[PDB]
């Protein structure tokens, strides 16, 4: 409706008997392949991303936002637990880091 | 000639692979929309008869 | 073919030019309408040969290889169910090219979700795409993943009911 791509903002310009809209949009570019999974199996529990998506560069699993590649460590703060690992089709095994663990470790 | 609808592109679909963007382009596009016309009035009596 | 009639018709001026111009404007407007509706993608996307979409069946909407027209069964049913100086101009886009445009749109929305409409087509598994759509309407991803077989069965049943309803309603 407001240009090709993900619309950010627009500018109006007057024209003789008309209007010209300059649509400023966000276009994704330089995409890269990753191996993906619906959920992460850890401690008999299924972990799902709160806002992102699980990606793998070949050896390590990360969670990133969907429209830009920004890999982050899969923790309990960006994932939520629902059910066990027996129901989700395509769940893979990976560890889930806990930020609270070094606090009581020390 | 018979027209070509578009450049051919086969998306590499598989059940466990995703494509994630690593960069972006800020694209500005133009959209021209007419708003008004010339306001014309015709004297019907003068036009038909003068 | 009457010369006298045309000679008398020339006394009325450029009425014929106005009518021909208006009809020409309508005729080009129809082609512009078809371009605006169907020609919104410049890439012709194609489905993978293996139709492994996590239980989702798209055979009723994807083009049938057995048919020479390369139409879907639903599109084939739709085409079956629709039946002195005048000329009919052919449309600029033929039915097979319009079907090809719809096939490209279907392949893009199945293999890439909404990514192809906003830029380059980014591949994503179809259950993950459905989970994204579930998050769009405010339902968590887990609900989609846990009940994926049920959702696929419901979707296939609904598509079959659509084909039956179109075939059974005049
Ligand atoms: C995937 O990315 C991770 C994180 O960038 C890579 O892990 C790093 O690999 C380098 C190169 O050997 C090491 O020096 C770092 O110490 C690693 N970091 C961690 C936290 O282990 C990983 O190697 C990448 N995998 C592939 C296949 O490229
Ligand atoms: C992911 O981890 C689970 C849990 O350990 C694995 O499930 C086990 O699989 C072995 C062999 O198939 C069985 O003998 C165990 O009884 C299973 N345990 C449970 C709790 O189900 C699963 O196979 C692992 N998957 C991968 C790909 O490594
Ligand atoms: C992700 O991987 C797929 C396949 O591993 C790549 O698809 C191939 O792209 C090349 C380059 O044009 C084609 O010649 C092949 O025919 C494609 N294969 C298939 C099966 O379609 C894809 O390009 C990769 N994506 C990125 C961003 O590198
Ligand atoms: C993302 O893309 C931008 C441009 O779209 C890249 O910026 C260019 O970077 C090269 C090399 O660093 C420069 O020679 C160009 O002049 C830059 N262009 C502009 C407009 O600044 C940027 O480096 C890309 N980033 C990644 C990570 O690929
Ligand atoms: C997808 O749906 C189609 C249509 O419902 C299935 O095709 C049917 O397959 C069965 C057994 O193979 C036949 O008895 C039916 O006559 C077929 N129907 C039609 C309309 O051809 C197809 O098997 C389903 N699954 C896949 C993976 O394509
Ligand atoms: C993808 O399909 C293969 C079979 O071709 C299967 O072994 C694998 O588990 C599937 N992965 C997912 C995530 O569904």
């Amino acid at each position: 409706f407001c240009g090709k791509g993900y619309h950010l903002m627009s500018f109006p310009q007057s024209a003789p008997h008309g209007v010209v809209f300059l649509h400023v949009t966000y276009v994704p570019a330089q995409e890269k392949n990753f191996t993906t999974a619906p959920a992460i199996c850890h401690d008999g529990k299924a972990h799902f991303p709160r806002e992102g998506v699980f990606v793998s560069n070949g050896t390590h699993w990360f969670v990133t936002q969907r429209n830009f590649y920004e890999p982050q460590i899969i923790t309990t703060d960006n994932t939520f637990v629902s059910g066990n690992c027996d129901v989700v089709i395509g769940i893979v095994n990976n560890t889930v880091y806990d930020p609270l663990q070094p606090e009581l470790d020390s | 000639y018979t027209m070509s609808l578009g450049v051919e592109n086969s998306v590499a679909y598989s059940n466990n692979s995703i494509a994630i963007p690593t960069n972006f382009t800020i694209s500005v596009t133009t959209e021209i929309l007419p708003v008004s016309m010339t306001k014309t009035s015709v004297d019907c009596t003068m036009y038909i008869c003068g | 073919d009457s010369t006298e009639c045309s000679n008398l018709l020339l006394q009325y001026g450029s009425f014929c030019t106005q009518l021909n111009r208006a009809l020409t404007g309508i005729a080009v407007e129809q082609d512009k309408n078809t371009q605006e509706v169907f020609a919104q993608v410049k890439q012709i996307y194609k489905t993978p040969p293996i139709k492994d979409f996590g239980g989702f069946n798209f055979s009723q909407i994807l083009p049938d290889p057995s048919k020479p027209s390369k139409r879907s069964p639903i599109e084939d049913l739709l085409f079956n169910k629709v039946t002195n100086g005048l000329t009919v101009l052919p449309p600029l886009l033929t039915d097979e090219m319009i079907a090809q445009y719809t096939s490209a749109l279907l392949a893009g929305t199945i293999t890439s979700g909404w990514t192809f409409g906003a830029g380059p087509a980014l591949q994503i598994p179809f259950p993950m795409q459905m989970a994204y759509r579930f998050n769009g309407i405010g339902v968590t991803q887990n609900v989609l993943y846990e009940n994926q077989k049920l959702i696929a069965n419901q979707f296939n049943s609904a598509i079959g009911k659509i084909q039956d309803s179109l075939s059974s309603t005049p």
